[PDB]
RNA sequence: CCUACUUCACAAAGCGCCUUCCCCCGUAAAUGAUAUCAUCUCAACUUAGAUACCCACACCCAAGAACAGGGUU
RNA sequence: AUCCCAAACAUAUA
């Protein structure tokens, strides 16, 4: 019965990830004791 | 003025170097041609258009087969710059009636009967 | 530059890129193969 | 056959070397055995399958919906299976075909939920000064598929 | 309950309390929290990743815009992982 | 741990072919972020636009309001994705 | 993963700071890296309408090294609307006047030419020498690689490579030098 | 990339002739196949 | 007329968006985009761009797997080219054929 | 003092660069190759004494020049703006006030023209003029 | 700007008064190379090379077209 | 003859 108006996505994947959605820290290394660059201590 | 072109026949005396370059076989020459259009009929004169309508080559990149008689060669020799012609090699003979609806053509230039999807 | 910049005595000559030459060579080699397969 | 070290005598790209073929095959056998025991036990969780149904590629998972732009000749609520699965993956492993995967290693089910026709789309052609003004209305037909399950099986 | 995540259905408050309760019921230390990833610490749009740990092994991490909300949501993440109700679970078999 | 490409920036993934050659299997586990790489928790209408411009780093233009025409065309109950 | 909705969104779209050394680097390559990072064309989540730009912090912009003779030859042109105001100034002069302008103008040229260019150029920070304000320095996350490999000179060539590199000709017994 | 596909004797266009387009795209649940595609 | 003539641009620039996204992820894993998609098509993984971008987003380490596979194939290709004579083919370079 | 090592791979070549299979294998960054063809005061030696050919002598001369103006032989001074590949000496090059349109541009030289026959590794060749 | 002169005379003015700046990147001089002498350097290499100004109702005004601005001790 | 006019980049396997 839904209105015949436009359909925006051809899909409705209700759980669109199985492996962990991307945030800017996937694929970015870590460093000793968590030193942001140019730090000393 | 612009005209038609008469190619001197010396352009078609293939050398032994050509024979060993492409799949040469001077004696036992191949029977058919598979021909495909790779350029537009527009921006090209009207007799080229008429020939490309005579040899069945309407759509580009759709292959069509023809004899190797010198008549069809004399037609192809003036649209040669709009067509890629490859021999239709038949490693196993041309199909029989029962196994004819189950044949297919490979990009290397061979017609083959063993095409189970 | 006098006008209708693509013509005239002081026309601007276009340059022949490398990929245009490569395309010319591709078509021309295909033509050589055609010459062969019409030679028998 | 010698060259003093110089900035451009050597190739800048770091010349890697491949592993020995026989040890490489043994390693490959070991890892496929590992993935096989993972699949046989039941380690995986949800699964996503990259599928090639009927025009183009859909990334599909359980419970979800997929809109196809054509009719499919199937009564409403009539279970179906989608062959041509070219990727299937879980949390820890994923299998790619070359191109496809056999009909026993991956089983993708589906159902048809509704058959509709798309919203009325307009084709209008127009040119200036020539009284060329064409109008037309098109309603493509569409069918929506609920993906039900994606069962992977140990056969490797 | 398809698509609905766990804690949108089970309305709780103060997650880390239930976390320590569950980990003590399993006879394990109260988990120790640390700072995994930090981007934009001073500005008004920060991203803090807080990772809970269980004696040198990590049981969850979580993002937030404060280290405290990061702690809380990493607690929610760990509590999901223990209760076997994550988003990567095997879908219900119909 | 094979590193033709140094598969250590993020994690390690192992590639292989099934015996025949018609399937490729890759094993990628979620590498966990180590402890000793971590840190411990540490326990007025023009200047308005300028201060919001420095705090959120956007430029001043977007902060002034918009007229009625640009605010009845906005959609009150937009569709919900997912 | 398996986070809640809003924290997951914040994780995805959060914006990461980036430092970028500049010593002995040509301004254009710094400009290229900064151009890709500022407009978000390093995130797979990119889109123009999402505004996923990420901050960038170049330092040591006084030690930029144009190639060739570009210091003498490249000239930047400005013109106040007042007549006679067509002024154009070489790269050396514009560097002495304000030694953060070469890299600024490069990054300004490369960025897309729309009404988002100003936001992106606000999220760029340029600091002439190794100094850097602390409230920025304690936001940084990563340090992108230096594009140009700085060819070191004789001074840091230790004796092992000086004498390992083969002597290639025999001067006579007597010579002035 | 399709020049490599030709020097390996494949259709240059994977939507040409190959496994992807020749094989049927679906089958009824119990197993009995379905009428072929009009293509 | 614009609503009609815009569908072709829709396809065009969505493909451009997907190419950019895949280039971003590929640069994340050390491989440019030409090398990725070319050398992946040189292993009969006939995956299009929509799924590759969607995997860059919603499935990051399967994308890592595909990128590692592409780099592997590239290295095998460069090794084969370095072969100055007769050489056995690589392990992934082998071509699977169908009739 | 410099001498001849006992292992020149290709003895009796066209020039002492050919005596080491080098003829197209050096850039300006190669500090020691140049240092073996330099006086203590920056300017390099006569080709007669070293034995170099005309073209290779020219190439090493130009490499020495570009190495000096890049700041790569600071211990060779005769007794700031930092460049590399400085073709023309900075005292005799004028600003480009009038750069032509698309089709007759004047562009700033980079590199040297005696290094076109170097090995090329990226497919798009060296772009001397910029 | 209005002290005197001058049209005029709570002021506006000139024919009357007073102030007006900042070394501003161009030159040559030497030592010296490929080309051991010799040569200014499309080789390296030492040198003749701006400020100032502005910033916190009502009644008059040296501020003003309206609105603004200075004053009301 | 109003105001130069794309920002840049000599080398990571075409």
């Amino acid at each position: 019965g839904l209105d015949v108006i436009r359909i925006r996505k051809p899909f409705h994947t209700d759980n669109p990830s199985i492996q962990g959605q991307w945030h800017p820290f996937t694929n970015k290394p870590t460093t000793f004791r968590g030193l942001r660059p140019r730090e000393v201590q | 003025k612009f005209t038609r072109s008469r190619i001197p026949e010396k352009v078609f005396q293939a050398s032994p170097e050509d024979h060993e370059k492409y799949g040469g076989d001077p004696q036992n020459p191949h029977k058919l041609h598979i021909v495909t259009r790779i350029k537009s009929t527009r921006r090209r004169p009207y007799w080229e258009k008429d020939i490309i309508k005579m040899l069945g080559l309407e759509k580009a990149h759709t292959p069509q087969v023809h004899k190797n008689i010198p008549s069809v060669n004399a037609k192809l020799k003036v649209v040669k710059h709009l067509i890629r012609i490859k021999p239709l090699k038949l490693p196993q003979g041309l199909p029989a009636e029962e196994n004819m609806s189950n044949t297919c053509l490979k990009s290397t230039g061979e017609l083959v009967v063993q095409w189970h999807l | 530059i006098p006008g209708r910049q693509w013509i005239g005595k002081h026309r601007r000559p276009r340059f022949v890129s490398l990929r245009a030459k490569q395309n010319m060579i591709r078509r021309l080699e295909i033509e050589a193969e055609n010459h062969y397969w019409l030679s028998m | 056959g010698y060259v003093p070290k110089t900035s451009l005598s050597s190739p800048p790209w770091p010349e890697v070397v491949l592993p020995d073929p026989v040890e490489e095959t043994r390693h490959h056998a070991e890892v496929v055995k590992k993935v096989n025991e993972m699949i046989v036990t039941g380690q995986y969780g949800r699964l996503f399958a990259v599928v090639h149904f009927a025009s183009r590629q859909w990334k599909v998972t359980s419970e979800d919906l997929i809109l196809i732009g054509n009719e499919l000749d199937l009564a409403c609520g009539e279970r179906i299976r989608l062959e041509k699965v070219l990727l299937v993956g879980a949390d820890n492993f994923t299998l790619l075909g070359k191109p496809l995967l056999g009909k026993d290693l991956v089983r993708v089910e589906a159902t048809v939920i509704e058959k509709t026709e798309s919203w009325p789309r307009i084709i209008m052609r127009f040119r200036k000064r020539k009284n060329f003004k064409k109008k037309r209305i098109v309603t493509t037909p569409q069918t929506v598929l609920r993906i039900n399950s994606i069962e992977i099986a140990p056969c490797l | 309950m398809t698509g609905k995540e766990l804690f949108e259905m089970w309305k709780i408050i103060n997650p880390m309390g239930l976390l320590v309760e569950e980990l003590k019921k399993r006879n394990v230390s109260a988990p120790e929290s640390r700072l995994t990833r930090q981007s934009g610490g001073t500005t008004a749009l920060p991203l803090y990743f807080v990772g809970l740990y269980c004696d040198k092994k990590l049981i969850a991490e979580g993002p937030g815009e404060t280290v405290l909300v990061a702690e809380e949501e990493a607690a929610r993440v760990a509590l999901r992982k223990l209760y076997g109700f994550t988003e990567n679970r095997r879908p219900w078999n119909y | 741990t094979y590193s033709p490409l140094p598969d250590d920036y993020n994690c390690n993934v192992e590639l292989a072919l099934t015996s025949d050659g018609r399937t490729i299997v890759c094993y990628h586990p979620s590498v966990d972020i180590p402890y000793e790489h971590t840190k411990p928790i540490p326990r007025e209408e023009g200047p308005m636009i300028e201060q919001l411009s420095k705090m959120f780093f956007t430029t001043k233009h977007r902060w002034y309001p918009h007229g009625r025409y640009h605010r009845c065309r906005k959609n009150l109950n937009p569709p919900k994705d997912r | 993963s398996s986070f809640s909705r809003a924290p997951q969104q914040w994780a995805t779209f959060a914006r990461i700071w980036y430092l970028l050394d500049g010593k002995m680097q040509p301004p254009g390559k710094l400009a290229a890296m900064a151009s890709i990072r500022l407009q978000g064309l390093h995130k797979p989540v990119y889109h123009a309408l999402s505004d996923c730009g990420d901050h960038v912090v170049i330092m040591n912009t006084r030690h930029i090294a144009f190639s060739g003779n570009k210091w003498e030859q490249k000239v930047y042109s400005s013109h106040t609307g007042y007549p006679g105001g067509f002024r154009q100034v070489t790269a050396a002069q514009l560097h002495l006047r304000d030694p953060v302008a070469i890299v600024k103008l490069a990054i300004y040229g490369m960025l897309p030419k729309n009404l988002h260019r100003r936001t992106m150029m606000e999220r760029l920070h340029l600091f002439p020498d190794e100094y850097i304000p602390e409230d920025i320095l304690k936001n940084l996350v990563e340090e992108l690689p230096q594009p140009r490999k700085i060819p070191k000179r004789l001074d840091e060539y230790t004796q092992e490579e000086i004498d390992a590199f083969p002597r290639l000709w025999t001067p006579p017994e007597d010579y002035r030098l | 990339g399709g020049q490599w596909r030709l020097q390996q004797g494949l259709a240059a266009n994977p939507s040409g002739y190959g496994p992807l387009t020749e094989l049927p795209d679906w089958s009824y649940a119990d197993g009995r196949p379905a009428p072929p595609m009009k293509g | 007329v614009k609503c009609t003539k815009a569908r072709y641009l829709k396809k065009k620039n969505m493909r451009t968006l997907w190419i950019n996204r895949i280039t971003a992820a590929s640069q994340e894993h050390g491989l440019k985009y030409p090398a990725l998609i070319g050398n992946l098509v040189k292993c009969q993984v006939e995956l299009n761009r929509k799924v590759l971008a969607d995997l860059a987003i919603y499935e990051p380490k399967t994308f890592k797997s595909l990128a590692a596979l592409a780099s592997r194939r590239r290295h095998e290709g460069f090794a084969a080219a370095l072969g100055d004579g007769k050489e056995p083919e690589g392990i992934f370079s082998r071509v699977v054929q169908y009739h | 003092t410099p001498k001849e090592s006992p292992n020149p791979p290709n003895p009796s070549g066209q020039c002492p660069i050919c005596r080491w299979n080098l003829k197209h294998k050096y850039n300006y960054d190669d500090v020691l190759l140049l240092s073996q063809f330099i006086r203590p005061h920056g300017g390099m030696l006569p080709r007669k004494i070293t034995g170099l050919c005309q073209e290779e002598h020219r190439k090493i001369e130009e490499c020495v020049k570009m190495a000096h103006r890049a700041g790569l032989l600071p211990n060779h001074r005769p007794r700031q703006l930092n460049r590399y590949l400085t073709r023309w000496a900075p005292g005799s090059v004028k600003p480009i006030y009038k750069k032509g349109p698309r089709w007759n541009r004047v562009r700033m030289p980079v590199g040297s023209p005696l290094l076109r026959d170097n090995v090329c590794y990226s497919r798009t060749p060296w772009k001397l003029y910029h």
